[PDB]
RNA sequence: CCCGGCGAGGGGAGUGAAAAAGAACCUGAAACCGUGUACGUACAAGCAGUGGGAGCAUGCUUAGGCGUGUGACUGCGUACC
RNA sequence: UGUAACGGGGCUAAACCAUGCACCGAAGCUGCGGCAGCGACGCUUAUGCGUUGUUGGGUAGGGGAGCGUUCUGUAAGCCUGUGAAGGUGUACUGUGAGGUAUGCUGGAGGUAUCAGAAGUGCGAAUGCUGACAUAAGUAACGAUAAAGCGGGUGAAAAGCCC
């Protein structure tokens, strides 16, 4: 059932149902995404590639949220040299759910 | 997504044994030591004691190349005033035949709490009848 | 009902009153008054009169009844120290401390 | 402060941190590095350009609608009660009232009555001007301001 | 002499591990008059074994 | 206008010492301590995520690594041999198969074969 | 009123809006010291954390998983001025 | 002080030579997301950007923009005994200094906004004052002239009284 995808710079194994936090999409909060980018699906007989991505492979999910992730802080200290850094970090993130592996 | 780590609870552990007659010490300490760490298992994580026990019985019969029967020498400090005891491959072998792959194994496994639990596993003889028949230990080569 | 008594001000520091204390913890109201009897310190008799005050406390005001009691929370506390001048060797001066308890006991069922 | 000049311990030999008083504002009780003093705030002004700025704030009352131009404002007898009485008419509470003749009448009716203010139309203000919600001007006093700021 | 750098609460605990001072639980009781005392002691009223020899 | 500054203080401390919780001894109750507690904590913090991606990576390697010479390949040959016939499947995922479909990881190691 | 030595001190009673406003009296921080719980800890070496991370304890929901508390093992890592 | 002149284990290749091909390997480069400086540029417009190029380690030091504290005006306004300031948690929230909301404690003050002025921010100065630790329940308890017992008083007696 399962089956591998590329995103946002990266890769996901992911199976028909279940949630996805990948990086953010230039899309809507409750739309639609398509991942003709498949790189392999599974079952009882696996689809795998000799190519760049499948053939006519095609990962159908919804988008559920467009939410901020948990606040990094930033520390760039210089032991002696008089020099401290501060930073926080929350970074994009879209939720999606799979609801189909073609 | 979190990739996977084995829980111990859930880990596999398999018997196996080794012949040591005849093989080269570090070759052999090598395989050995792969297997203790449970390199081999494509379930290995760092922090967890994956591997297999291993029962390595003729260990006085393990061969070693060149001159280092009589000049490999194995040195070690008593912690006193000025008290270092050294003994030759010959002379340890003659003594102790386990502790020659104990030490062997001992050195390329990690250093610490679980380099010292995946020791443990390792179960080395001298003579060839080993009392492990309650385990079923297969044969490794 | 719990049923407090306490010494507030116990001319006896913490460590040396605590380290009775802990002998009666958990135990019923009648062995803990033994003990005290015959532990031999100046601590054990400065507790003792505590205990044997919330007794007293327990019965006549609140619960009654002496067989069920136990010791259910003993503690000491620091209290306020007196500073004193202890006066040394070639002029130096010291300031010593008269240290205080502050000594609880609660006698529960 | 008062205290000596003379040094708490000697230089060297204890072992505390070298002192020279005991006024010192590193000491507690007495020193304060950098004391104040009275001083005057009284900033400087050009005359253009307070007149400039009065001729500014005075343009948008008129633009604002807070310029309320009158004929002769006067009360009957220095009373408040009546002040009180005749600014109900007018719909005004907050008021500087500007007038060329002050009147004993009306300046002594306006002590009490804390949100009108009552000054002579050569005693204008740029704070006043700005404060104040609505600006009751007699047309005596536009005439005299009108002068005075030319 | 003297520390070079001050111990902890932990240590200073580790030491007093054995301060903990020890109970009697070992009470006796006068054949007679049926009245608690330490073992090869007399009693507060003047007892030792059944027979009063004390005023 | 004389500035007391007790309030602040205060807040700047104990917006540390709530940083610092959790901390052995005098590193969570004294600020003079946690402050650097809570930078090297910082300091290691940053470092750590640049290692995280080392370490992991390390990991999957080394899961592949004895997943592919169950079947007879080394790591070294394996990756050579899914990059000369063009698949594009990371450490991360191979890794993740490597453990749960066994009976599919086979067949990238087939795959491999080939070239 | 009670315990104690007609003690100190305390518990009740009562006064008060309030008595952790009881004269050591508004608020009552921190260092420091305890008592109680949860978890860890008696074959393990080092700026005591940080990446990773099992287990146990937990509140929730719910038949999803979390959030916390702890932190066995493990990679890296010699405070600040 | 101890093997102590491969880091170690250990190796006749796990050594050297020569050739090849893989592969690991960094905060390098790439990918994806986000922020900022600077130049352009279509010429937008008074700047958001189809962008477009590119920078963005940093001590002394220069330049730019901010947060927060007490005080003055806006304020006889606004918020507050249906709970202020303060204290103490929690949860959100901004690149940061921070901000917001709120449970408990507290029991009367607080203050938006845009301005104005500073005793305007502390970890160090063998800084200053108070508190409190540590060593530690450790050394010590001040002449090595000496106590002992019986009775008395007393809550209690080695020390007080006879
Ligand atoms: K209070
Ligand atoms: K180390
Ligand atoms: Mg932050
Ligand atoms: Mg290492
Ligand atoms: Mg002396
Ligand atoms: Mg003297
Ligand atoms: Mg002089
Ligand atoms: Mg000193
Ligand atoms: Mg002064
Ligand atoms: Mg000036
Ligand atoms: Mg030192
Ligand atoms: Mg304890
Ligand atoms: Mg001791
Ligand atoms: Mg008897
Ligand atoms: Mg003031
Ligand atoms: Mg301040
Ligand atoms: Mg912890
Ligand atoms: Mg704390
Ligand atoms: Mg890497
Ligand atoms: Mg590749
Ligand atoms: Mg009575
Ligand atoms: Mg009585
Ligand atoms: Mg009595
Ligand atoms: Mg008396
Ligand atoms: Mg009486
Ligand atoms: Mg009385
Ligand atoms: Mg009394
Ligand atoms: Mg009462
Ligand atoms: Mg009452
Ligand atoms: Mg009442
Ligand atoms: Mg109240
Ligand atoms: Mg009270
Ligand atoms: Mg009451
Ligand atoms: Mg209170
Ligand atoms: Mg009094
Ligand atoms: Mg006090
Ligand atoms: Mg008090
Ligand atoms: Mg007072
Ligand atoms: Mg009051
Ligand atoms: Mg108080
Ligand atoms: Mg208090
Ligand atoms: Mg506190
Ligand atoms: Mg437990
Ligand atoms: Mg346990
Ligand atoms: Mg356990
Ligand atoms: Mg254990
Ligand atoms: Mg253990
Ligand atoms: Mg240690
Ligand atoms: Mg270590
Ligand atoms: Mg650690
Ligand atoms: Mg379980
Ligand atoms: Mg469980
Ligand atoms: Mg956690
Ligand atoms: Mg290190
Ligand atoms: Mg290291
Ligand atoms: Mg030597
Ligand atoms: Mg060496
Ligand atoms: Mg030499
Ligand atoms: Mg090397
Ligand atoms: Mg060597
Ligand atoms: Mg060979
Ligand atoms: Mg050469
Ligand atoms: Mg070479
Ligand atoms: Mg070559
Ligand atoms: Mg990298
Ligand atoms: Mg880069
Ligand atoms: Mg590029
Ligand atoms: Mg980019
Ligand atoms: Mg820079
Ligand atoms: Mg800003
Ligand atoms: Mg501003
Ligand atoms: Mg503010
Ligand atoms: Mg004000
Ligand atoms: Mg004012
Ligand atoms: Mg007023
Ligand atoms: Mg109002
Ligand atoms: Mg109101
Ligand atoms: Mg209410
Ligand atoms: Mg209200
Ligand atoms: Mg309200
Ligand atoms: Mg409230
Ligand atoms: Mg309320
Ligand atoms: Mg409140
Ligand atoms: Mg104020
Ligand atoms: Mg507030
Ligand atoms: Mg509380
Ligand atoms: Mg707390
Ligand atoms: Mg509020
Ligand atoms: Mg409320
Ligand atoms: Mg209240
Ligand atoms: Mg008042
Ligand atoms: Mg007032
Ligand atoms: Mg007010
Ligand atoms: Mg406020
Ligand atoms: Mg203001
Ligand atoms: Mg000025
Ligand atoms: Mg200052
Ligand atoms: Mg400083
Ligand atoms: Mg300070
Ligand atoms: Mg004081
Ligand atoms: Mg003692
Ligand atoms: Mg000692
Ligand atoms: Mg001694
Ligand atoms: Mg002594
Ligand atoms: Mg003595
Ligand atoms: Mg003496
Ligand atoms: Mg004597
Ligand atoms: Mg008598
Ligand atoms: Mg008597
Ligand atoms: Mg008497
Ligand atoms: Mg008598
Ligand atoms: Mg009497
Ligand atoms: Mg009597
Ligand atoms: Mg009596
Ligand atoms: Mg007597
Ligand atoms: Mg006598
Ligand atoms: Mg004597
Ligand atoms: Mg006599
Ligand atoms: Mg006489």
């Amino acid at each position: 059932m399962y089956a591998v995808f590329q995103s946002g710079g990266k890769q996901h194994r992911v199976s028909e149902g279940q949630t996805v936090r990948l990086e953010k999409l230039d899309i809507a909060t409750g739309e639609t995404v398509e991942f003709a980018e498949v790189l392999m699906i599974a079952n009882g007989e696996e689809v795998k590639i000799g190519v760049p991505f499948v053939d006519g492979g095609v990962i159908k999910a919804e988008v559920v949220a467009h939410g901020r992730g948990e606040k990094v802080k930033i520390v760039k200290f210089r032991r002696r040299k008089h020099y401290r850094k501060q930073q926080g970090h929350r970074q994009w993130f879209t939720d999606v759910k799979i609801t189909g592996i073609s | 997504m979190k990739t996977f780590t084995a829980k111990p609870e859930t880990v596999k552990r398999d018997w196996y044994v080794v012949d040591a007659t005849g093989k080269t010490l570090g070759r052999l300490a090598t395989e050995l030591a792969r297997r203790l760490r449970g390199k081999h298992k494509a379930e290995y994580t760092p922090h967890v004691d994956t591997g297999d026990y291993i029962i390595v019985l003729n260990a006085d019969k393990v061969a070693v190349t060149g001159n280092k029967r009589t000049d490999k020498v194995y040195y070690h400090h008593t912690g006193h005033i000025g008290g270092i005891k050294q003994a030759t491959f010959e002379e340890m072998i003659a003594r102790r035949p386990e502790r020659v792959i104990e030490i062997a194994v001992k050195g390329m496994l990690p250093k610490g709490p679980l380099g010292r639990a995946m020791f443990r596993k390792l179960k080395v003889y001298a003579g060839n009848e080993h009392n492990h028949a309650a385990q079923q230990p297969q044969v490794l080569d | 009902m719990e049923t407090i008594a306490k010494h507030r001000h116990a001319r006896s520091s913490a460590q040396k009153v605590r380290l009775v204390a802990d002998l009666i913890r958990g135990k019923k109201v009648s062995q803990a008054l033994d003990i005290l009897t015959y532990t031999n310190k100046k601590a054990a008799v400065l507790v003792k009169k505590v205990l044997e005050s919330a007794i007293a406390n327990a019965e006549h005001n609140d619960g009654a009844d002496i067989d069920d009691l136990k010791v259910t929370k003993i503690f000491v506390d620091e209290g306020p120290s007196m500073k004193r001048i202890m006066p040394r060797a070639k002029g130096r001066a010291d300031r010593i401390l008269k240290r205080t308890s502050h000594i609880t006991v609660v006698v529960s069922d | 402060v008062t205290g000596s000049g003379k040094k708490p311990w000697r230089q060297k030999g204890t072992g505390r941190a070298r002192s020279g008083s005991i006024k010192s504002p590193i000491w507690r009780s007495g020193g304060v590095t950098f004391a104040a003093r009275p001083q005057d705030h009284s900033q400087k002004v050009n005359k253009k350009m307070y007149r400039g700025a009065l001729k500014s704030i005075l343009s948008e009352l008129v633009r604002q609608d807070r310029l309320i131009v009158v004929e002769k404002f006067s009360v009957e007898a220095p009373k408040t009660k009546l002040l009180a009485q005749k600014l109900k008419d007018m719909a005004l509470e907050d008021v500087l009232i500007i007038t060329g003749e002050l009147d004993e009448n009306l300046f002594l009716a306006a002590r009490n009555l804390h949100k009108v203010d009552v000054r002579d139309a050569t005693g204008i203000d740029p704070v006043s001007l700005i404060a104040f919600d609505k600006v009751v001007m007699t047309a005596d006093a536009v005439k005299q301001v009108e002068e005075m700021l030319a | 002499a003297v520390q070079q750098n001050k111990p902890t609460r932990s240590k200073r605990g580790m030491r007093r591990s054995h301060d903990a001072l020890t109970a009697v639980t070992s009470l006796s009781v006068d054949k007679t008059s049926g009245e608690k005392h330490l073992r090869h002691h007399i009693t507060a009223d003047g007892y030792y074994r059944g027979r009063k020899v004390i005023a | 206008a004389r500035v007391k500054r007790g309030v602040i203080a205060r807040a700047r401390h104990k917006k540390i010492l709530k940083q610092a919780k959790g901390y052995y001894g005098a590193r969570s109750r004294v600020y003079r301590v946690a402050f650097q507690a809570v930078i090297k904590a910082g300091q290691y913090a940053y470092r750590d995520r640049r290692q995280r991606k080392r370490q992991f990576r390390q990991l999957w390697i080394a899961r592949i690594n004895a997943a592919a010479r169950q079947n007879g390949i080394s790591y070294s040959k394996f990756i050579n041999g899914l990059k000369k016939a063009s698949v594009e499947i990371d450490r991360k995922i191979l890794a993740d198969i490597a453990v749960f479909d066994k009976v599919a990881f086979t067949a990238l190691v087939e795959k491999a074969k080939a070239a």
